[PDB]
């Protein structure tokens, strides 16, 4: 046992950190730094603009799992929020409109918005420092000079068909200054907001604002943001000659290697392996492999749908689960 | 890549609203 | 010392998981006593016990040899009885039956995990009371 | 609800576990289950809301770990502390119970959990089964608790 | 309708593939899987968002009423 | 000076402290976990765990029991700030790889 989780044909066993005191007579494993500040390490696989990999370890799963909520439901980012719609002559009903423009992420950084106070009136809610105006003014004509038969409605017709880069930014005040640099653009620009036929046009304005991806999904900053035990293979008995290579046969192509002259089946790359306990239903490696998870290793995979960097997700996704405790450590208790 | 945003910048955001 | 109410050498017979992963019924007749015989639950997870092996089970009250109300473990560095002993369980004597003449059997659970002990002459020793600490050690 | 746990045509508690309640009550109860301290106080705060106060008994296993059973996460379900009155005392077949492996074994040597024994509200054996939490049986805990 | 902007699951975008995958399919032509695997949708939810999806907006805009 | 956010539950409270529930609104599983794991690893507290009592309300509900050494309030503040002190640590190490690579 003793921090691997068991990994069993029919039940997962030892899925609980007994890490604390209070376990056992030696009251050991007692909270103090100096101790999780020497055992807790990073490892960082990979980091893209858009992808990091990095795992961490020897730390707890409450920590980790609390480190992926807020990045998933907790770190703020902007979307659009409210869609104006000047006209809408599509086949796209409006509410459908305006959801997927909802659902289009814009590149826009945060800390650069203000949040909005709901509890004044709408003529003064709405401020520079507090929302982004994003337009889309596409209109359909037919093109005159279509190709013979040419179906395809992007040489027949003239805009047929709306993308996400066709939303404008559309600076307010000071954002025309302070997004000088960086004008609110979609991180995906080729999404298809919508398909137009000659004489429908589509005219709005949307106004996005900072949210919460635990109020509404678009306002999550991260395509995915998980976390996998790191797997752990061993071999008990040695496994040679065929019965090395059936028992390769049983994990993904690059996980388990195969020896030269000694022939033995060794574990080549653990990390590469998806547990699908394909080796646990064999009845010839059952007593020759033994199949586990390190507890507290976790490889984490955080992928930013495109606004900030998954470095800073993961940062901002600490940085929220300190300040709210500080923030509660710093409350008065109330009887 | 391997370079710290939040260091620099002002957490905003961060504020409760 | 006087905190032992049983203690006797046990040889395993059968240890069967029926239908379980990690508690198994072992069945432990006893060395010199012929008429003792120990039916018991015992995660075999923390305590593993084979067929044909020697156990030595000793029953004891106090272990240790603010009316909080909540259980609380001895201090770490503590010179109490389980030091020289590998598994421990405590549960309840609940029931005493007779199964002859001058034999009576004993049953505990120890938060589930049942024992039957079968002998003679114990009346003096075994009570139908909470404390009861099971110490196994091989 | 709470004067009408019985139905009248027969005197069976009809108010009872459903599938869930009882599937999860027995994966509790069965005697593969063992929790350490830490698990054992978040069972009991998601028990209750975090509002009842819990004496933790001594654990049934002692060494080399704290280890609690989830019998007796069920029997503090049954009884959380001191103050609290309810003291059952119960003998039930569980729906599934294989006989103890000798005609003069009692009945709660059964080779399965069988047989439910509930002594000072401290379940002694037995798994929590739909006969013991369940409609229709007069020998329920909660028929008995009424 | 219209391919959807996100997975329903994870929330990937998936509605900037929906052309990439049609030309994938078309110009030079690939299986289904190797041109989801292609567009860089692993996961099996992102990999169904535009694998069963119906693109019934195309068969709408034949009834254009406004021409 | 939020006096709204953290409440002492008195009817769930005994006497001298050592065993009192907390209600923190606006709190979910992610707090209440991470505040649970830390304040189990103090050798004080014999007894910590949080309920949400539904779905539809933002409250959190933490029982906190100790031994008769310290108090729940004192518990629970000493897990408050341990766990902000792993926060740091994990904070440190990040900006250090990210930094290095
Ligand atoms: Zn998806």
């Amino acid at each position: 046992m003793s921090n691997i989780v068991g990994i069993e044909y029919n039940r997962v066993t030892n899925t609980t950190s007994t890490d604390f005191p209070g376990f056992s007579k030696d009251a050991e494993n007692e909270w103090n730094v100096e101790k999780f500040k020497k055992d807790f390490e990073v490892n960082i696989s990979s980091l893209d603009a858009r992808e990091a990999n990095f795992d961490l370890i020897n730390i707890d799963t409450s920590i980790a799992n609390a480190f992926r909520r807020i990045m998933i439901s907790e770190v703020p980012s902007v979307a659009a929020e409210y869609v104006y719609f000047f006209n809408n002559t599509s086949v796209i009903q409006d509410e459908v409109l305006a959801h997927r423009i909802g659902l289009v992420p814009l590149k826009v950084d945060p800390d650069m918005l203000t949040w909005v106070d709901s509890n004044l009136p709408d003529d003064e809610k709405f401020t520079d420092e507090n929302t982004i105006v994003l337009s889309l003014n596409v209109k359909c004509t037919r093109n005159p000079d279509a190709p013979k038969g040419s179906t395809d409605p992007k040489e027949l017709y003239n805009n047929a068909h709306v993308y996400a880069r066709d939303l404008k930014f559309e600076p307010q005040g000071r954002q025309s200054t302070t997004f000088a640099d960086c004008p609110v653009v979609p991180a995906d620009p080729d999404i298809l907001l919508a398909k137009l036929r000659p004489g429908q046009e589509i005219s709005l304005k949307a106004h996005c604002i900072l949210g919460i991806g635990g109020d509404h999904a678009k306002f999550s900053p991260v395509s995915t943001a998980s976390y996998r035990l790191l797997p752990q293979i061993n071999i008990l008995q040695p496994i040679k000659g065929e019965s090395a290579r059936r028992f390769q046969k049983c994990f993904p192509p690059g996980v388990i290697g195969i020896d030269e002259g000694s022939d033995e089946a060794y574990v080549k790359d653990a990390r590469k392996d998806t547990v699908s306990r394909e080796v646990l239903r064999y009845e010839e490696f059952a007593d020759k492999v033994k199949l586990g998870r390190v507890r507290n290793h976790f490889i984490f995979n955080v992928e930013s749908a495109g606004a900030m960097t998954p470095e800073e997700i993961f940062f901002k996704s600490v940085r929220i689960l300190k300040n709210k405790a500080e923030y509660l450590k710093n409350c008065p208790i109330t009887q | 890549v391997s370079r710290d945003t939040w260091n620099t910048k002002n957490m905003r955001s961060l504020e409760p609203p | 010392m006087s905190n032992t109410l049983f203690d006797d050498i046990f040889q395993v017979s059968e240890v069967d998981p029926g239908r379980y992963n990690k508690v198994c019924r072992i069945e432990a007749a006893s060395t010199t006593q012929d008429q003792c015989k120990l039916t018991l639950d015992i995660n075999v997870e923390l305590f593993p016990v084979a067929a044909q092996d020697s156990l030595t089970v000793t029953i004891a009250s106090s272990l240790n040899l603010s009316a909080t109300r909540s259980w609380r473990p001895p201090q770490a560095g503590d010179r109490s009885l389980a030091d020289d002993y590998d598994y421990v369980m405590y549960g309840t004597a609940y029931k005493f039956e007779e199964v002859s003449k001058d034999l009576i059997a004993v049953y505990y659970s120890f938060g589930g995990l049942l024992m039957r002990l079968e002998g003679n002459y114990r009346n003096l020793n075994n009570l139908k009371q909470e404390n009861a600490y099971l110490l196994i050690r091989r | 609800v709470k004067n009408n746990l019985l139905t009248p045509k027969s005197g069976e508690p009809i108010i009872a576990a459903t599938q869930d309640f009882i599937t999860g009550s027995y994966l509790i109860s069965h005697k593969d289950s063992f929790y350490d301290r830490a698990t054992l106080t978040q069972l009991l705060s998601m028990m209750s809301d975090g509002i009842e106060h819990f004496d933790i008994p001594p654990p049934a296993i002692m060494k080399p770990y704290y280890l609690w059973t989830g019998k007796q996460v069920f029997s503090l379900l049954i009884k959380p502390n001191h103050n609290s009155p309810v003291v059952i005392n119960l003998d039930a077949k569980n729906k599934v119970f294989v006989p103890p492996k000798s005609k003069s074994l009692p009945n709660e040597m059964s080779q399965n959990d069988g047989f439910v024994i509930i002594r000072g509200s401290q379940i002694l054996s037995g798994v929590m089964d739909k006969s013991v939490l369940g409609d229709g049986k007069k020998h329920s805990v909660f028929y008995t608790i009424l | 309708m219209i391919v959807p902007v996100r997975c329903f699951s994870c929330g990937k975008v998936v509605g900037d593939k929906w052309e990439s995958y049609l030309n994938l399919l078309q110009e030079d032509e690939l299986d289904e899987g190797t041109a989801l695997s292609r567009l860089g949708l692993k996961r099996y939810c992102c990999r169904r968002m535009i694998l069963t999806h119906v693109d019934l907006i195309e068969k709408f805009l034949r009834y254009n009423p406004l021409e | 000076p939020d006096r709204e956010k953290i409440k002492l539950l008195t009817q769930a409270t005994s006497e001298d402290g050592t065993s009192a529930s907390f209600q923190i609104v606006e709190e979910d599983h992610t707090l209440g976990n991470a505040l649970r794991y830390v304040i189990m690893k103090n050798p004080d507290v014999e007894f910590c765990g949080y309920s949400i009592p539904h779905p539809s309300e933002n409250l959190l509900n933490i029982r906190i029991q100790t031994y008769g050494e310290t108090t729940a309030v004192d518990a629970l503040q000493k897990g408050l700030k341990d766990l902000m002190d792993l926060c740091d640590v994990v904070e440190s190490k990040f900006t250090e790889k990210i930094k290095s690579m």
